[PDB]
């Protein structure tokens, strides 16, 4: 699995590969690892499909009840709920989650929640088995306040490299753009990113 | 080690023309040591017959349980439970202990009193129902039984013929299993009557 | 009226009173007088012990919570034991978990909350005892008055029990005087005895009838009875 | 608080009586009369259905005679619904006993148990007692045919012939008048019908207002047989006994 | 004996006085409300009265946003209304979690009616002195209005009204539908339906409304929202230019 | 908090009466009349949809409910009590029977379960009896067609025909006259419609009346095909139209 | 085991083989791996027989009760949420691997659930030991916009890939078609390509061949 | 009949709950306290009757903080007030722990509301004997609230409760009218000290001690703090001056 979230000038974009495996067998080649826990708060799932799905469904339930009572939640709040679940249940979960959301006052934000259950707010974040192969690339090519086009390109190149080296990653690259303008879904096929 | 190989034993059931048959061996041992040669594995509640192979203590417990349940059933329903219904009761009862099962291999046989249709069924230790039209096998010599049945069997046999068939299937399978044998009993069931015969077999 | 609203604490009267609580307060008045006063270095508790017969003892009215805290009681002894024991634990939890002595003001808060729970729920009864708590903490000497209603107040001096109003007036008068008895415990204790005698009438404070407690700057809360208090009679 | 609305169902009267038990009994006394008569070759249970109609389906009806075991049965007088709760637990205690000892439960053991349940609602729990009285008719290989009775108090006793429900005093006097130790099941049947026939609060005594049952050990067998009479069967026995 | 009027047990006449008295409580706020169904929206109008000058007018409401799609207006004391709201929100959130789709207006109504039916049968729970009107544009039933009471009763309406002067509003609305012969305001925009609603709210009550005398909630496909003082004014003006 | 009402709210009076059950029956008496008639090949249960306002949608309120594909219920008394009883009845039919024997319970047993729930609300601590009387009709392979009545006490009995609620006495009488053991289902429906007419004050049509039957299997109401032993539910609610078509031959 | 699911232009279809095994022994030559959750929501199960049957009936039961309570047709996403949260609760110990499909007020659906509780969505799916033979066929013949008949063929051929090439799968082919506006149609043994050839001889024994020691009549009646 | 006022969750025939109304009497019998919302915060103040000279001055504090941004003051049964703050403090910790962000004042208000309303649902508990004024600064502004024993609460521009609630409410209504642009933190502090000195006349017999606290986005950084020393004295003066 290769997933990442990057904050740029207009907000934030989430990207992921679409492969779920059972050993060396690709159980699902068109997986959607970019999950919505709120209108403008999405997450990136890595690790156990069952664990992350269950976690995501719970956070969604929580934010929906939060909204019903106190209105739209901050991205920081969504990360707090994910963390609370991941940390308190560290012994029975295998979930690497990246939380990205778009706020009007805060623009775009990214919080990464790795295995332990610790929280980390960053300009951008990468996770999943394939992320190890692009640590160098991403660190060398990331700049703050990029444009949507620059960002989509950064995610597209980074992930195609991750997909190239990591056998657990593959299929199509999916993206989700979060800005004041709204929500946009992007999809890139093999024939495109494989030759970048 | 294997709760299903400590006591030993077999049960087999077949459907014939307007009849059904169910048989079992009589051995009850403790590993190599034979202990009893009168341990029957076939019981009945009303006109529904049930054979149980596996760990003897559970075979006994389950029988006591189904007597208990079919009794209350008759008192409330004001009628005798039918093969089909019982099968379901056995299945749900077994799954109730899904993670601490009874080490048994149940077999149901009987004639539906209303439709007069012959019926047989097998179950694994957690309740999975196997409703076959020809035969069901269970026990420590189930491979042998499968072999005997798959060859010897044929549809619509008459009571007298079905008897010869099921008896030969049981007898020859048991003689290839160290944990089975020591006597056998066969039940030929018909809408109206039920005959029980003890077979003559090797005692080693 | 009242008779239909004093059945239990969970019931409010038409005027907004809680009679059961008021009745509890009444147990205090029927209790033997006790006094409390402090300077800036010490805090003293002078308690008049009451005896049943002349063959009986003069029941203890002073309990120690910690090395820096203690209190005098007026009312139902069992309730004072329950409340004092609770305070001993809070004083103790503070030392064990935080290696910190519990602030007198904070102990008052705890008693108030414990008392309150017994005035809002069905089946229970309010506590029937008044308490005067003295202590020396990180902010000096302190004196507190506890009422079963849950009201706890910090004062320079005060008294509770029968005829307690005598002493209370005396103190409210002698204020400017004893508040300055710093560095001199015996003078504070004497002032404490002259206050408690302003509520006498029946007899006169005797040796086995008098009980005094002191705490302060360099004085771990300690209790004196009999002979040890002879030099104050 | 709640205390205010607590009836305190389990307290003693100044005379040392149990209010609720007393009133439950008063309740039972208005219930259709049930009679149990024990012979030498069997037992007879008869009961009068309280309140009936032209449209009441009697064929599928049961309100006073229930089978507990294959050797034990009961006649009910009181709240049917309350009775069913007890009957079901009763049927369970029987099966438990059977599964534990592999022997049918002795009649008294089953009766003592149920009576114990009732007695409980009498001493603790703050709940009302069961408005029910039972006549137990059963057989076991230790005491043969037995006849018992239990009421809201949780007390029970054995009889040769007895009644529960309405007009018990009247019915008891009549039984204590024509009963004889050497009776026969057919004699008992007739005595039972006569008693009800004389204590009814209705016009005549028709079959549509009766429930009948016998526990005999049919000579041509050697086992005990319970027979809950069918409407037609009760109508017949009604004619023969000269009540048409 | 006479306690058959303090807790919820039957009176000799087979009545439950506590339920009846709870109904009385529903009018304590002296406010009226009504709901009508559009072609593809549902509207709820409710009187807004702010007596104290020391109050923050923006926090005086009896309309609630139960879920992205369910809206609820309450007739009764605010503390009981908020208790009912919090619960309904919780119930709606959980339903989505467990069943994978949004709780339908009619279903949440039933759920709350059942909860109310319980305070009716259990002695330790008092009924809530409120009437709840739920509205939305159900994905299967379209514009929907369901109302529940302290008796645990609930039913769906073509249009409805609640409050002290409920009868006048009702008969007014009744007359309109006897006429139009349809069971809904045949309007494409919710703005006109809101206007229809306020108009009749005025006829039946014989009163004129300023932008701060009303409170309005609108339910449309996938969303329920409440109008602002200014959104309402824009509404009031429009109606003015017709009379 | 915490229900501290652990004592019975229904107790025995000196006369031997159980006040709360008596009062509950009184509540039932005020209820809208409902009835049931058993034919030789079916059963019919019917009641009046007493709309509590013309602005209310009478459809959204069904007094006749399906408990199992071969069993239905109807009542008289407190609708909310009936509603929660139907939910429990449907669930108990599963938890206590289908999930065990893999088949729906027979009418008498389900009725028995319901009766139990009601009996408990007669003795448990902190509750009042249910203020309803139900008429349950169903069919099962070994018992055929049946009709029962369950009262607030928890008592129940089988009927050839009966009525409960407001004008039960008059209705019961009219039924005794028209009932016989050779009635066909249509005949019973007809008699049901006639009986209910004497009880309805205002409009009498397929929109003010609610009627359902327990008859033949409806393979068309099954939703799928392929399993020979599944022929469809015997429970069927009549349509507003189906009712009117019959009211014309009234 | 081989179970598959295939969406077509106006519905969804699911198929499965009919073999059950214990080690290398065929326990059942014609079991039914197709379960009904509600009239129009069917499920294909693989893994532990008792488990697939049990979880399928439990959710089915609750779905029925939920339907009655809401006066609405059951939705596939609801069966999917109840099933998945149940399986998740049991950390994989309930060996149920399901392909759940169906039509409801919101349209036609196709999902899969693994024992641990994860779900997946697609136009075509397969699970079981035959899963790889089936998927090879699906990845080779599937196309968007299939007709009901094309779907039946595709799904049926996928199961056959399992029957022939996977030892864990065999015997017959079961299918169930769920179309948007019609009744769901269950086709038990839609294909039976493995009929046993006539035996070479009859083993009917001459009566009396079996030695009997004792005999008696059994009492059924009570 | 009557008795409708002896049990807490009971509805009187007129739909009221007398026990709650009685609790209110307890609130009216208490010290007066207020709340003044300003352009970027809120100010709290309360009257502290000096029963005697023995009371250590400035010690027995009454105003309470919840979390770090909320202030609470109340009139009525003091212990009941602490009980409510304790709950609020737990309520707040819980919220921050899961959502990270300190609790919004509106959210906090409902927490207290739901809890207080809860104590009017059972006869096993008593309604709260206090009216609480509380508020603070949050993500979107300042908020002032007053909660009644019935669980009722609304947002206010200014609020008062206790003995002299009328004097205060009067003074508060003036300020509201003569300052549509909104008072200031600094100004509200003096204004408050005044409303308190005026409302003290409804208790002019006993001497008192003033207490003020405030939470202003600019003066305290959104944190709740007590007014002490100079700023306090300056306010006492502004009051002592205009009291003549
Ligand atoms: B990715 O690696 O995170 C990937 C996708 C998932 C987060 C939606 N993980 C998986 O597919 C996991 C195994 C794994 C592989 C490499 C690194 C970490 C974890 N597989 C499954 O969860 C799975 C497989 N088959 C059925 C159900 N679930
Ligand atoms: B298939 O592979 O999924 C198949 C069909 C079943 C899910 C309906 N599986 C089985 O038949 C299983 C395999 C298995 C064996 C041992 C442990 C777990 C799974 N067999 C059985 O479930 C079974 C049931 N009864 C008797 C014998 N075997």
């Amino acid at each position: 699995t290769s997933i990442m979230a990057v904050t740029f000038k207009d907000g934030v974009i989430l990207g992921a590969d679409s492969r779920t495996t059972t050993g060396a067998y690709i159980a699902n080649r068109v997986t959607d690892k970019l999950t919505r826990v709120h209108d403008k708060i999405w997450c990136c799932r890595s690790g156990s499909a069952a664990d992350t799905q269950a976690i995501a469904d719970i956070v969604q339930y929580h934010l929906e009840l939060y909204t019903s009572q106190y209105g739209t939640p901050s991205t920081e709040t969504a990360a707090s709920v994910f963390k609370e679940l991941c940390y308190e249940n560290k012994d029975n979960l295998t979930a690497g989650i990246i939380v990205a959301g778009y706020d009007d006052k805060n623009k775009g934000e990214v919080y990464t929640i790795p295995l332990g259950g610790s929280v980390h707010k960053l300009p951008y974040a990468i996770a999943g088995s394939g992320s190890t192969f692009i640590y160098g690339y991403c660190d060398k090519n990331f700049r703050e306040n990029m444009s949507k086009e620059e960002t989509v390109d950064f995610i597209k190149h980074s992930l195609s490299q991750a997909i190239k080296w990591d056998g657990s990653s593959g299929g199509v690259i999916r993206m989700v753009v979060l800005t004041a303008a709204g929500v946009e879904r992007l999809i890139f096929y093999p024939d495109e990113y494989e030759q970048l | 080690s294997d709760p299903s190989s400590i006591n030993g034993g077999i049960v087999v059931a077949m459907t014939g023309k307007d009849c059904v048959a169910i048989a079992c061996d009589l051995r009850l041992g403790s590993q190599s040591l034979g202990v009893s040669n009168k341990f029957e594995k076939i019981f009945h509640y009303g006109h529904v017959f049930l054979g149980i192979t596996g760990l003897a203590t559970d075979v006994t417990t389950l029988n006591e349980m189904f007597r208990y349940k079919t009794n209350l059933y008759k008192l409330k329903e004001e009628r005798a439970i039918e093969p089909e219904t019982f099968t379901q009761l056995v299945s749900s009862s077994l799954y109730e202990r899904r993670f601490g099962p009874y080490f048994v291999g149940p077999v149901v046989a009987g004639i539906n009193s209303k439709s007069g249709k012959p019926f047989i069924a097998g179950f694994d230790l957690i309740g999975c129902i196997d409703e076959a039209k020809d035969f069901i096998v269970s026990g420590t010599a189930s491979d042998q039984l499968f072999g005997m049945c798959e060859s010897l069997y044929e549809p619509n046999l008459e009571p007298e013929d079905l008897f010869e068939t099921i008896s030969q299937a049981l007898l020859n399978a048991a003689d290839r299993d160290a944990l089975s044998g020591w006597g056998a009993v066969v039940y030929i069931i018909k809408k109206d009557e039920v005959v029980k015969r003890y077979l003559k077999m090797r005692q080693d | 009226f009242r008779n239909n609203y004093d059945g239990d604490t969970v019931t409010f009267s038409p005027t907004g009173r809680l009679f059961q609580v008021e009745y509890a307060l009444e147990a205090i008045k029927q209790g033997s007088v006790t006094v409390g006063l402090r300077s800036n270095t010490h805090a003293v508790l002078v308690a008049l012990k009451r005896n049943a017969d002349e063959l009986s003892s003069y029941q203890k009215k002073i309990i120690k919570c910690d090395e820096h805290m203690g209190l005098s009681l007026a009312g139902l002894a069992p309730d004072a034991r329950v409340l004092s024991n609770y305070l001993r634990q809070q004083c103790n939890y503070s030392s064990l978990v935080f290696n910190r002595k519990l602030a007198v003001e904070r102990a008052g808060h705890l008693l108030c909350d414990k008392a309150q729970k017994n005035t809002q729920s069905y089946g229970g009864r309010p506590y029937g005892v008044g308490l005067l708590i003295i202590g020396y903490d990180k902010s000096g000497a302190h004196l507190l008055e506890f009422q079963p209603s849950g009201n706890v107040t910090e004062l320079y001096g005060t008294a509770i029990g029968a005829r307690s109003q005598g002493a209370k007036t005396y103190l409210e008068r002698t204020l400017d005087t004893f508040i300055k008895i710093d560095g001199n415990p015996d003078e504070l204790i004497k002032a404490g005895v002259e206050a408690i005698s302003q509520s006498l009438r029946d007899e006169s404070l005797t040796v086995d009838n008098l009980s005094i407690a002191i705490v302060g700057k360099d004085t771990p809360f300690t209790i004196y009875d009999g002979e040890a208090v002879a030099k104050y009679i | 608080g709640s205390r205010r609305y607590d009836s305190r169902t389990t307290i003693f009267s100044p005379e040392g009586r149990l209010y609720q038990v007393e009133y439950a009994l008063e309740s039972i006394s208005h219930a259709g009369t049930a009679i149990g008569i024990m012979a030498s070759d069997g037992i007879v249970l008869a009961a009068e259905r309280k309140v009936t109609s032209t449209l009441l389906e009697q064929d599928t009806s049961t309100e006073k005679l229930y089978k507990l075991n294959d050797k034990i049965a009961v006649a009910v007088a009181g709240l049917t619904a309350d009775a069913e709760i007890l009957i079901n637990t009763a049927r369970i205690h029987a099966q438990n006993y059977l599964k534990t000892y592999n022997e049918d439960i002795p009649v008294e053991i089953l009766v003592r148990r149920l009576s114990d349940i009732k007695q409980g609602y009498t001493q603790h729990g703050g709940l009302r007692p069961f408005g029910v009285s039972f006549i137990y008719a059963g057989y076991d290989d230790r005491y043969g045919y037995q006849l018992y009775t239990s009421n809201p108090s949780g007390n029970y006793t054995g009889w040769k012939a007895i009644s529960v429900g309405a007009n018990t005093s009247a019915a008891q006097t009549l039984l204590q008048m024509d009963y004889k130790d050497d009776m026969k099941v057919d004699d008992a049947i007739e005595l039972a019908l006569k008693t009800l026939s004389k204590t009814t609060d209705s016009s005549a005594l028709t079959y549509d207002r009766l429930e009948f049952a016998t526990i005999r050990k049919g000579a041509n067998d050697g086992e005990v047989y319970q027979k809950i009479f069918k409407p037609q069967e009760i109508k017949d026995i009604l004619v023969k006994t000269g009540i048409t | 004996a006479g306690y058959d009027r303090h807790i919820t047990i039957f009176s000799p006449e087979g009545r439950l006085y506590q339920v009846e008295y709870a109904f009385k409580a529903t009018n304590q706020t002296n406010i009226n409300s009504l709901a009508v169904r559009g072609k593809d929206c549902t509207v709820v109008i409710s009187q807004k009265k702010v007596p104290d000058k020391l109050l923050d007018p923006t926090t005086v409401s009896y309309i609630f946003c139960i879920s992205r799609t369910i809206g609820m207006v309450v007739n009764g004391p605010i503390p009981d209304a908020r208790n009912a709201a919090l619960r309904a929100k919780a119930e709606a959130a959980e339903f989505r979690y467990k069943y994978g789709y949004d709780m339908p207006c009619d279903v949440l109504a039933k759920r709350m009616a059942n909860l109310s039916q319980i305070y009716t049968q259990r002695a330790y729970m008092r009924p809530l002195g409120v009437i709840l009107t739920f509205v939305s544009v159900d994905e299967e039933l379209g514009p929907s209005i369901y109302k529940t009471d302290p008796a645990g009763y609930y039913v769906g309406y073509k249009a409805t009204a609640t409050g002290p002067k409920q009868q006048e509003i009702t008969t007014n609305l009744e007359n309109h539908f006897k006429k139009s012969k349809i069971d809904h305001i045949n309007e494409e925009s919710w703005e006109k339906v809101v206007e229809f609603a306020i108009t009749h709210m005025i006829d039946a009550l014989g009163t004129e409304f300023s932008k701060n005398d009303l409170e309005v909630g609108v339910a449309t496909k996938d969303k329920f929202f409440t109008l602002s003082a200014e959104n309402i004014e824009e509404r009031l003006v429009a109606i003015a230019e017709q009379d | 908090m915490t229900d501290r009402y652990s004592f019975s709210l229904t107790t025995f009076s000196p006369s031997g009466k159980l006040g709360q059950i008596d009062y509950a029956l009184t509540a039932v008496k005020q209820g809208v009349t409902s009835l049931g008639i058993k034919a030789t090949n079916g059963v019919v249960i019917a009641t009046e949809k007493k709309s509590s306002s013309p602005l209310a949608m009478s459809e959204t309120l069904s007094k006749v409910s399906l408990l199992t594909p071969d069993i239905g219920a109807v009542y008289s008394g407190m609708g909310p009590d009936y509603r929660v009883l139907v939910d429990k009845s449907r669930k108990v039919a599963h938890t206590s029977y289908k999930r065990i024997y893999g088949e729906y319970p027979p009418t008498k047993l389900l009725v028995s379960e319901v009766a139990k729930i009601m009996q408990e609300a007669t003795q448990s601590g902190g509750v009042r009896p249910f203020g309803v009387s139900l008429l349950i009709a169903g069919h099962d392979e070994f018992n055929g067609f049946s009709l029962y009545q369950v009262d607030p006490s928890g008592s129940y009995f089988p009927w050839k025909a009966t009525a409960i609620g407001k004008g039960s006495v008059a209705a019961k009488t009219f039924l005794e006259k028209r009932w016989n053991d050779e009635l066909e289902l249509e005949d019973a429906i007809h008699i049901a419609l006639l009986t209910l007419k004497e009880s309805v004050e205002g409009e009498f049509n397929g929109d003010t009346i609610e009627l359902a039957i327990i008859g033949d299997e409806n393979p068309d109401l099954l939703g799928y095909t392929g399993i020979p032993t599944d022929k469809g539910p015997r429970f069927r609610k009549l349509t507003s139209q189906e009712i009117n078509d019959r009211l014309e031959a009234l | 085991t081989t179970i598959v699911g295939v969406k077509f232009n106006n519905g969804v279809v699911i198929a499965a083989d009919t073999r059950s095994t214990q080690g290398p022994i065929v326990a059942d030559k014609n079991c039914a791996k197709l379960h009904r959750i509600s009239p129009k929501i069917w499920c294909a199960g693989a893994g532990t027989a008792a488990d697939t049957e049990a979880v399928t009936q439990l959710i089915g039961s609750n779905i029925e009760l939920h339907s009655l309570y809401t006066s609405r047709e059951p939705r596939v996403v609801s069966a999917l949420q109840m099933l998945k949260q149940h399986l998740f609760k049991y950390q994989g110990h309930i060996g149920a691997y399901l392909i759940v499909a169906g039509v409801d007020p919101t349209g036609s659906h196709l999902f899969s659930i693994h024992a641990h509780g994860s779900t997946d969505v697609g136009y075509y799916l397969s699970l079981g030991s035959g899963s790889l033979a089936a998927m090879a066929v699906l990845e080779s013949h599937w196309k968007q916009d299939l007709t009901k008949e094309e779907a039946i063929k595709l799904a049926s051929d996928a199961i056959q890939a399992g029957i022939w090439n996977d030892l864990g799968s065999g015997s017959n082919v079961d299918v169930c078609v769920m179309e948007i506006g019609k009744d769901a149609e269950y086709l038990r043994n839609y294909l039976t390509p493995n009929v046993r050839e006539e035996k070479q001889k009859s083993y009917k024994f001459p009566r009396g061949t079996t030695a009997v020691l004792k005999e008696s009549i059994v009492n059924i009646c009570d | 009949g009557t008795g409708y006022d002896l049990s807490n969750s009971v509805f009187s025939p007129d739909g009221r709950n007398f026990q709650v109304e009685y609790a209110v009497k307890a609130v009216e019998n208490g010290t007066t306290s207020i709340g003044i919302k300003c352009n970027d915060g809120v100010v709290f103040a309360v009257e502290k009757l000096i029963t005697s000279k023995l009371l250590v001055p400035q010690k027995n504090v009454k105003i309470q903080v919840v979390d770090r941004h909320i202030g609470c003051v109340y009139s009525g049964l003091i212990p009941d007030g602490r009980h409510l703050v304790n709950r609020g403090r737990e309520e707040a910790a819980s919220f921050k722990k899961l959502y990270k962000t300190p609790i919004p004042i509106p959210a906090f208000a409902d927490r207290l509301g739901q809890y207080v309303q809860a104590h009017t649902l059972y006869n096993s508990v008593r309604p709260f004997g206090v009216s609480t004024i509380f508020g603070g600064v949050d993500k979107n502004g300042a908020h002032l609230y007053m909660l009644e024993p019935s669980g009722s609460y609304w947002g206010y521009k200014g609020a008062a409760t206790g003995k002299g609630r009328q004097s205060a409410k009067a003074e508060l209504e003036k300020l509201v009218d003569h300052h549509p642009e909104g008072l200031s933190a600094r100004e509200a502090v003096k204004q408050a000290a005044k409303i308190i000195y005026l409302a003290h006349e409804d208790n002019k017999e006993k001497d008192f001690e003033l207490e003020i606290s405030w939470c202003s986005l600019s003066e305290t950084n959104g944190l709740h703090k007590f007014v002490k020393g100079d700023l306090l004295q300056e306010a006492i003066d502004f009051a002592q001056k205009e009291i003549n």
